[PDB]
């Protein structure tokens, strides 16, 4: 016999105040009890479980269960109630890799870790909570104990205490080796290198040796799957990556959970498929939770689905990482609020793609949301790659930086470079920042009744010109724009505008383009008609003449 | 020191429970360096996945220097972390520091290094340094001992900090000694000669009786640091607009002075003029515009320090470098009010700019009331939350919110 070192047990506890499971075991048929016993019989001789004492007064109940084509038996421990009772645990399999931030390697060997699942001991502490009870034949003597001694399938602590065991015995080896990568998830143990396939093999059985310190046998994995491995939904090749096969289904009728199985394709499309679009799909999901009901898909998911398909008609590949290239992303603006880029190092050969949305929100514009679609980006490439992509966006050096300079808010883009792919981003409007010389002044206002809903809105100018217009079914706040709408309309090419609705001023000096507010989208077309406007605001009720006189023209 | 101290959390609360976010690879070598020394003299130790807890980490060069420091944010430990007296009822905070000539900031957070922590309330420190694309395990950590950034590191070290400070204490009665975090504040009156060595007597102290970061200086003077009353244009022809924008001032500073009056300049805007006319000024008008600019000079009042409430900093963005920022505790009734201007190396980078004013101000914040103010920040959050981390050189990291809203305000401190 060689020498095995023991794994090192982890310590685990129930959650405070808590006691072990107590639930009462089913009543089994003969035939499924003779099938439980023969098993656990065979477990016991291998050191999985062990028979314990009455004393124990923890139970979890277990059942029998059949398959398909394999006439058998298999045993199903339900820890369901020990799994609330178990303590968190650190679960070190959150994030999975991205296949883009992956270098290339030239041999990759597939190991099955299966067998030394099991040489990882159970707490001692904590085996009593895993009793389980097989019922006698007939109940006419006391059921059989058991009580796992190592990690059981479907307990809590399972997945993370067989991770975090691989990862210490696996740390020397690869710390010593740097020449390969090793990976494991589930009962996989991934090996890859850039040595040739003969000295590849030699760290193989390197690893084997290492593994036997604590004596895991590792054999390949039955039927080693010739490539691509399905990992995770995607189709990680030699050469490249993509995603697995994306098929869009034909309907006739779309209803919710059709609709929402559609955008989970095409998101997790949008990462390798270039121009994905999903708003018009998304927006017919805004308020329904019955996953049965039955929508109509406006004129324009039938554009937005049809032009995905054409996208989706041939698959598309991506590469593996280069660190001693560059990193560049590219953003292109596609309407409605929705972006796409792509992450490269040579052109045409896309590292990964991708799309942003713009958030919910009444007002907008697109500098604003191109700075979001920067931002995710940026986050996203550190996450994959450790570093900031050199960003190519559409929006002119002059134009960003008038945009930052004069923003009420704090803003930053890193570096960048200019790249002509129309539709550009642009500064519709640019307010004054002083009076206009030689430019009518208008002094506007509006007031509503509460009560009736019926309001006034208008102006009174430096030159006579004066305008109230009775309203029907408004508010204080929209009798306020309204009035600006109307000193926008009649006026000149240059014009000042007095107002005292900080209401409006809010609304004005956040800069949107394009609003859901109709009246906020009919004063941002009339401001980029202009000229020249100068906005300024005064309190109201202060005796600010023009506002005085306009005041009460108003307030009916 | 050998013997620990027992401490707790809150009552009903869990540890904190932190996402790691992603950071660069350069910050990534430079945690795995600094952790695998501190490892070996013993600092940390490697945990399990019985441990469920977690705490951001991420690396910082502080200022004038070229080697990375580890910063822990602690912020949530910190709220859960029990409050601290056990020595004493607390220290009042020394209200002479900010009337001193020069005050020496000290990072003096390496001595916690040397007490050993409450071996039941280790887990609540554990870190992930994390790994590029996650490609391999994060590595997870825990502390043994007194962590940098921990509330209750200063508060256990605070009787071992007594002991090697009390014969430079005795030696010198007029130097003002304050502790924030990991951070001494050293305050004198005389000159800037030998004010260095005599802070440099300090760092043969520590160095005597116990440092990577030790040997630098951050050296103030709060006594030249200058407030920003409010001020009235002196102008010899005012326009429409002018007059416009004097009233909305005083009408906002009605808000916070009594007796503002713009009565008599709002008759002067009697009538619908063009905003670029000139308007005289009547002698009523201009005896009720010096009034106000005499109420304007005399302080706030019933404006005083609540302990007990949060410090609430507010920031403007006012072009061309230039910030604005007012502290208080209720709107209206402003502790401090500043301006900056040139934070050097960031005229191209506002968000370089607001996190160099943010550090600023909460070091005036320690100073005055010895804590850090919540932070209305002139910032969306995620630009915020994206770049702050890059430009980050203080110890200590305060809390922030984000104004969405343009105020109209800012017009007004310009
Ligand atoms: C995340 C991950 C998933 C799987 C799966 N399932 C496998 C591995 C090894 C893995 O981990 C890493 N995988 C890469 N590369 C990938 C593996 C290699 N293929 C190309 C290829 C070549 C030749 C073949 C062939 N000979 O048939 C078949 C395929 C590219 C993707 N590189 C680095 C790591 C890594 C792991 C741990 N620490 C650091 C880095
Ligand atoms: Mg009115």
């Amino acid at each position: 016999m060689v020498p095995i070192s023991p794994i090192e047990t982890v310590p685990v506890k129930l959650k405070p105040g808590m006691d072990g499971p107590k639930v009462k075991q089913w009543p089994l048929t003969e035939e499924k009890i003779k099938a439980l016993v023969e098993i656990c019989t065979e477990m016991e001789k291998e050191g999985k479980i062990s028979k314990i004492g009455p004393e124990n007064p923890y139970n979890t109940p277990v059942f029998a269960i059949k398959k398909k084509d394999s006439t058998k038996w298999r045993k199903l421990v339900d820890f369901r109630e020990l799994n609330k009772r178990t303590q968190d645990f650190w679960e070190v399999q959150l994030g999975i890799p991205h296949p883009a931030g992956l270098k290339k390697k030239k041999s990759v060997t597939v190991l099955d870790v299966g067998d030394a699942y099991f040489s990882v001991p159970l707490d001692e502490d904590f085996r009593k909570y895993t009793a389980f009870t097989i019922p006698s034949i007939n109940n006419e003597t006391p059921g059989i104990r058991y009580q796992y001694n190592v990690l059981p399938q479907g307990w809590k602590g399972s997945p993370a205490i067989f991770q975090s065991s691989m990862t210490k015995i696996l740390e020397p080896f690869a710390a010593q080796n740097p020449d390969i990568v090793i990976y494991q998830y589930m009962d996989d143990l991934y090996v890859g290198s850039d040595l040739e396939i003969g000295q590849h093999r030699t760290k193989i059985e390197e690893l084997r040796q290492h593994l036997l310190r604590w004596g895991l046998t590792t054999p390949d994995k039955k039927h080693q799957k010739e490539p691509p491995f399905l990992w995770m939904g995607y189709e990680l090749h030699p050469d490249k990556w993509t995603v697995q096969p994306i098929v869009l289904p034909e309907k006739d009728s779309w209803t919710v959970n059709d609709i929402q199985k559609l955008v989970g394709k095409l998101n997790w499309a949008s990462q390798i498929y270039p121009g994905i679009k999903v708003r018009q799909l998304s927006k017919l999901l805004r308020g329904t939770k019955a996953l049965t009901e039955v929508i109509p898909l406006t004129e324009e998911a039938e554009l937005e689905l049809a032009e995905n398909r054409e996208i989706l008609k041939e698959p598309v590949h991506g590469v593996y990482y280069d660190p001693s290239k560059d990193l560049i992303a590219e953003i292109q603006k596609q309407g409605q609020g929705q972006w796409t880029y792509q992450i490269y190092q040579e052109p045409f050969k896309n590292l990964k793609t991708g799309k942003y949305a713009r958030m919910r929100g009444a007002h907008t514009n697109d500098v604003k949301q191109l700075t979001e679609a920067v931002q995710k980006i940026t986050t996203e490439s550190i996450v994959i790659w450790g570093k900031t992509p050199k960003f190519k966006l559409p929006i002119q050096k002059e134009t960003w930086e008038t945009w930052w300079t004069e923003y009420w808010q704090a803003t930053w883009i890193p570096e960048w470079e200019f790249v002509n792919t129309p539709p550009l981003v642009k500064l519709w409007y640019q307010l004054e920042k002083e009076p206009i010389v030689g430019a009518e002044t208008f002094y506007v206002d509006g007031a509503a009744n509460r009560e009736t809903k019926l309001g006034k809105a208008g102006y009174v100018t430096n030159k006579g010109r004066q305008k109230v217009v009775p309203l029907t079914n408004t508010t204080n706040q929209k009798t306020e724009l309204q009035a600006i709408y109307l000193a926008l309309q009649d006026s000149g090419l240059e014009v000042n505008i007095v107002t005292d609705s900080q209401y409006a001023l809010g609304i004005i000096q956040a800069q949107p383009d394009k609003s859901e507010s109709e009246l906020v989208n009919q004063i941002i077309e009339q401001l980029i008609k202009k000229e020249k406007v100068y906005l300024a605001w005064v309190p109201a009720h202060k005796g600010i003449g023009g506002n005085e006189q306009v005041d009460k023209l108003v307030s009916a | 020191p050998i013997e620990t101290v027992p401490v707790k959390l809150k009552p009903g609360m869990d540890g904190p429970k932190v996402k790691q976010w992603p950071l660069t690879e350069e910050k990534i070598k430079a945690l795995v360096e600094i952790c695998t020394e501190m490892e070996k003299e013993g600092k940390i130790s490697k945990i399990g996945p019985e441990n469920p807890y977690n705490t951001p980490v991420f690396a910082i060069k502080k200022k004038d220097s070229t080697k990375w420091r580890k910063l822990v944010d602690f912020r949530e430990l910190n709220k859960r972390t029990q409050d601290f007296w056990e020595v004493q009822l607390g220290i009042p905070h020394p209200a002479g520091l900010k009337k001193k000539k020069s005050v020496t900031v000290l990072d003096v957070g390496d001595a916690y290094f040397s007490v050993p922590l409450d071996e039941d309330f280790r887990k609540y420190t554990a870190f992930t340094i994390p790994s590029i694309n996650n490609e391999t395990p994060g590595i997870r950590y825990q502390y043994n001992v007194l962590p940098q950034g921990w509330k209750g590191s200063p508060a256990i070290f605070q009787s071992s900090m007594t002991k090697i400070l009390e014969p430079f204490k005795k030696q010198n009665p007029d130097i003002v000694i304050y502790q924030y975090m990991d951070d001494l504040y050293v305050g004198s009156d005389l000159e800037i000669g030998q004010h260095r060595t005599k802070i440099e007597e300090l760092r043969q102290h520590l160095l005597r009786w116990g440092p990577p970061f030790l040997w630098m200086g951050y050296e103030l003077h709060p006594d030249k640091w200058t407030v920003q009353p409010i001020v009235l244009p002196e102008k010899d022809s005012w326009t429409v607009n002018d007059i416009q924008k004097l009233v909305g001032k005083l009408n906002w500073a009605s808000q916070i002075y009594p007796g503002i009056k713009v009565r008599q300049l709002s008759k002067l805007l009697r009538g619908t003029k063009a905003l670029t006319e000139v308007i005289p000024l009547t002698e009523e008008a201009e005896l009720e515009l010096a009034e106000n600019r005499e109420i304007l000079k005399e302080p706030v009042h019933g404006v005083y320090y609540d302990p007990s409430k949060d410090l609430i900093a507010e920031i403007q963005k006012q072009g061309q470098g230039q910030w604005t920022y007012q502290i208080y505790q209720e709107p209206f009734k402003n502790l401090k009010t500043g301006k900056y201007a040139r934070m050097r190396g960031a005229h191209t980078n506002d968000v370089k700019q607001l996190t160099e004013a943010v550090q600023k101000i909460t070091t005036e914040s320690i100073v005055i009331w010895g804590k850090t103010p919540k932070f209305k920040l002139p910032i969306q959050k995620e630009t915020w939350e994206t770049w702050w981390t890059e430009y980050w050189q203080a110890t200590w990291i305060p809390e922030w919110e984000f104004v969405n809203t343009p105020p109209l305000v800012k017009l007004w401190y310009q």
